[PDB]
């Protein structure tokens, strides 16, 4: 990973998750659960999404296109008609290929900045009152409530 | 007491490449090249393309026997020519500026076949019933439904003058023919004037005709030859025909409407009732994905044709699911 | 004592389009699409267009008598006609290759128009005040003013043969036409050869005309035609008319000087006396941006046209005043 | 933002640093104001600076193209013409727009990256002789003067 | 104890340019532009090109006596003509569709010149010897190698008619010619008949050629000209000449084989004993990079030409060696 | 750099490395010397390796491509061959161009990334057995063997 989060400090994902790309887990005594940041997973989907459609859009209709007859004595032109339609063709064919494979690239690099950023924003807000164990993960010194686990993703926490 | 930061994983076996990495898994994707089509020619915005079967564009604006199925169709949405496009010209002989013909009807969306020169009473002075078995229909020797033969009466051809002035308000394609006998006994036979001539004049079309009298091999059977041309005569505008022999007369031409978005095809695929927006040779297609690898040929509003086998955009992220 | 790290915002309104967002407000940017323009027609470099306003390169070159304020003109920087030039070939008929003409004067500089046939010892045989209505002028009968209408003088047409050395050390534009009766009847009283033929050659170019009789529906009130040709006379060449009949000979031709980036554009802008290295058909561009949205059509050094409203690049950061 | 500094762990810009992008704002006993970073500034000046006349040099200029005649009977070399001027022109405005959006892109990154790196320059000059507060900010342990804030601006400041 | 992390550094100066800063030394680098090949004209895959040398191919064809060394030439990779390719035709005239003769050439990969016409026994009624100083060889007057130029024998010309049939398998390219006196008495001295005429058909081709007599400028100290003409027999197709005057018979002819990845260059470059898969006119090329800014012309499989002086991509980092 | 590495808290490189593209120096008093990391400098050589593959794979060989003739008569013809093949060396020059230095910038950014994050990968190990002094560097304060520096290397080290 570009930002080393993904594949990265957090080695691997949660099959657990199932509310959206990044999010949570707590440890308390009420018990455990995981728990998507809308925040964070939305603003990843208005941009991906963005994304997505400003590709399709600039790739416009195709109108009719057909191919055309030329007599015998007309070669050259039919094969400058040839060197038009396999010039543009192998333009397009190049041109959506190379979108495609550069911007997968920057959309898992997308993700993987969400997550270290999101890491970080908790990171922050806890300070001292909890410590870093196995990348990804905070262990609380005051132990804490699961109406203040709420505190904690919705980026309230009050407390150093 | 642990809170952890973490993200999404799942069972999803999506792949895509990137620039450093190829086949990588990913939780979520979205395809953006279209592969799939209907087979079938369907109807485009309801309306049936005109499809020419085992006859090609010139045996159906000449009226060659054998496409005589075609012959009450006004309309169509594009037109489709099949590999077995054979029967075109069935008299030996070169069609001028067949490729713009085919242009030109490349955006005609509909016209009417008319009467411009009534069989009875356009040639009192002239045969018509010149027939041939290279034109043959039910084992009989026939002609085009569209032409007309003419030829010597009582021993003589008078030099004929005919004229028709386009009310339609339209252009109107007219076509016509000249006749090439491959000796001077035909000639004189059929036409009585050794050194005739065609004369075929409107505003902006101006062009003189001379038959060539020669040997020739024999096509179809035919060691005569017979030249095919035609023009647009523009609304209001009128023709002149003038001759004293081998003139291959028009009966009927076409009132032409233009429309958009027409032309073209050749395919094998069959005609279904199946309604599309965008049409190629090998099926209809449906579809809101920007590429496409199905064929370069489109009828319609269709998605940009790609030789890419695989086009596809990640949107979730590197699928771990750390099992 | 604290010590902040921060940045740049202001009042900027300045909005682009991301990947993954739009319309977002930064600092600073930079438009990089040109949608201005002079609305005016301009000396491109220094260098005045040709106006041929109600006319056309046909009527142009021909001489159509209401071009004639046309003929001084020697030099031009490009060519401008408008919807509304009309007035070109004012007898009908065809004139041969001539969008092939039009580019051949798309990349000439400048030329001389030069007398290569003076009317007054050239054609010691035959009458030159041949004149028509078709091309009238001050409500009057007239012709071209590059070309003669020879025709028949005491009765008689003799054969005629003229020619011309090109000595200008530069190609030479020669323009000529050949009249085509309606009927014999007046064929024979303007030139007396009932089979008359015009000859046209150089070291390079070979043809021969034939007269092509036959009634035809009126144009500008006349059933006749002419047709018009021209050839290129390479420096030192010689060009040869030979004809007993129906040639509109040639009067004037034009020495031409090649030059680049020159070209015909069609306006209704009007001419000012401004100047510009780049030129439309809706106004003159003053621009170093890379695009412009403005026209496809651009005589000089211009920026890339391209159909996009909008193309402006961020150099600031995203604006947060926060206020 | 992909490095989480601007409109990220530093909420907003200040409308009242004039002299670059990137700066300081100081509160000393001796007066309030700010700075301007020149070092971080300008580099970021030569870098998109040297990207927009590279995407202008890319596009060199385009000389005299008009339109062409075809008689009646030249429908085909018409089309054909049609064809390469549609073609052509579909390909730049996709190229154009396209570079634009995704450079947009990567120039807005390039800024929250400068504002990062700036400010983990900062943090560790002042390792362990003040704490990080209001995010962007550090309130300094013994108190320094005026020079000594510029000892921190010129990236000196050379206490444990 | 202390441990550091760090990054390779080196003495490479190699340097590449990237979209915020110019001229970066890197570690490592690769070229993606080839700049190289040997200003050697190559065999293509072993087989050599046709090498016209100082002749066109109008001359090659038409068998000008200048380029007897390419007679026996039957196969080839490509055609090389050189801006000294001069020899052409011989006898002035016009070489009818001559550009698209040479695109039906740039696809053959061999033929067989064989004789269609037999000098000694295919004219028994007429003169064979014609001979011109317009095609000299040798310092002597003589006359293309390929055709025949028929005249008069014993004060008589007989109307001709020949024929040949493909049997060869394969199409057969005929070239002739149509001989134009400047004047009726040479038309007279040398085919007898005044309104002489040839006449060209096949089962898809049929022409008439008519002598157009008129004085004309000399080229090659000719006033008479010469036009060619060509048509490509179909397998099993029968051709037919016949005629009264004028026609300069073919004598040899030519059976084409069809190929792919031919091409007729302009090269000043010489032949050697090389192999290569890709071939400019400057030199061969031999390599695996995407691109090359030698020359857009290329024979084979060639990197893509662009007009870029540098094209080197970045593999290591930034060199910082902190001397 | 984009992640503040690469000439940045790591002012420069090492002409002792010849192993790889990222390492480490030693400094015990079983002497001092180089080591390249393997898994680091390879995946970055798969990455680049693939990169480069790509950009040659899309443009695909050109074949056969020659001048063609037009008579004195196919002035038109011949100017829109002419546009044709301008037109088209135009955008594969502007592609060219564009894609390298595009992807050039991405490829330093990659590996100034690298360098951050096994710098990170590092700093996050050592925790409290050394602190971070001349920036790529770690003091151990425990002092400690060739053997266990290359605890360090293979990513071991579990100590707090
Ligand atoms: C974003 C959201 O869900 N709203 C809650 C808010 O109602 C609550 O008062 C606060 C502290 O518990 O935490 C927020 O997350
Ligand atoms: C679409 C295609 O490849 N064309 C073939 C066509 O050549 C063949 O005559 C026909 C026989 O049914 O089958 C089609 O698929
Ligand atoms: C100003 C600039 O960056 N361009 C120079 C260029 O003029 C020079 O030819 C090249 C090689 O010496 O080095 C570049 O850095």
């Amino acid at each position: 990973g570009l930002f080393g989060a993904i594949a990265g400090f957090i080695e691997g994902g949660w099959t657990g998750m199932i509310d959206g790309w990044y999010g949570y887990h707590h440890q308390n005594e009420q018990g455990s659960g995981y728990a998507a940041d809308q925040k964070s997973t939305q603003n990843a989907i208005n941009g991906i999404t963005n994304k997505v459609n400003s590709v399709i859009e600039k790739m416009n209709i195709q109108f009719t296109a057909v191919g055309k007859e030329f007599n015998k004595l007309e070669k050259r032109m039919e094969n400058l008609n040839n060197k038009v339609d396999d010039g543009f063709l192998d333009i397009w064919t190049y041109n959506a290929e190379l979108l495609v494979l550069l911007e997968n690239e920057r959309t898992l690099d997308f993700h993987d900045s969400n997550v270290k950023n999101l890491y970080e924003k908790v990171k922050s807000q806890l300070k001292n009152n909890a410590k870093e164990i196995g990348n990804g993960c905070f262990e609380f010194y005051h132990k804490c409530d699961n109406e203040c686990m709420e505190s904690v993703r919705n980026g309230t926490y009050d407390y150093p | 007491d642990t809170i952890c930061i973490g993200y999404h994983a799942n069972n999803s076996t999506d792949t895509v490449d990137t620039v450093l990495e190829k086949n990588v898994t990913v939780t979520h994707s979205v395809n953006l090249l279209e592969d799939s089509h209907n087979g079938k020619l369907c109807r485009l915005k309801g309306i049936a393309p005109l499809q020419l079967g085992k006859c090609n564009i010139a045996g159906w604006l000449l009226g060659n026997p054998e496409c005589d199925p075609l012959l009450p169709v006004r309309s169509w949405s594009y037109i489709v020519e099949t590999p077995n496009s054979e029967n075109g010209i069935c008299y030996p002989g070169d069609f001028i500026d067949y490729e713009e013909l085919r242009e030109q009807l490349s955006s005609v969306s509909s016209f009417e076949r008319f009467e411009i020169f009534p069989k009875e009473s356009s040639w009192p002075n002239h045969n018509t019933n010149g027939v041939t078995a290279a034109c043959s229909h039910e084992g009989k020797s026939s002609f085009y439904r569209n032409l007309l033969w003419l030829t010597e009466k009582e021993g003589s051809y008078p030099k004929l003058k005919n004229s028709y002035v386009n009310k339609k308000g339209k252009e109107v394609l007219v076509l016509w023919g000249i006749h090439h006998p491959p000796n001077s006994k035909e000639q004189q036979n059929l036409y009585q004037n050794e050194n005739a001539y065609v004369s075929v004049v409107t505003s902006n079309y101006n062009r003189r005709f001379t038959p060539e009298i020669a040997e020739r091999p024999k096509v179809r059977d035919q060691a005569g030859r017979m030249n095919y041309y035609w023009t647009l005569l523009k609304p209001g505008d009128t023709i002149i025909f003038e001759a004293n022999g081998n003139l291959i007369a028009p009966m009927y031409a076409f009132a032409l409407r233009r429309g958009f978005g027409s032309g073209i095809i050749t395919s094998n695929a069959s005609m279904h009732e199946c309604n599309t927006k965008c049409q190629t040779p090998l099926g209809a297609i449906n579809s809101s994905l920007p590429y496409q690898n199905i064929h370069p040929v489109t009828i319609g509003e269709c998605p940009k044709y790609v030789r890419s086998a695989k086009l596809r955009m990640v949107t979730g992220l590197r699928n771990i699911p750390a099992r």
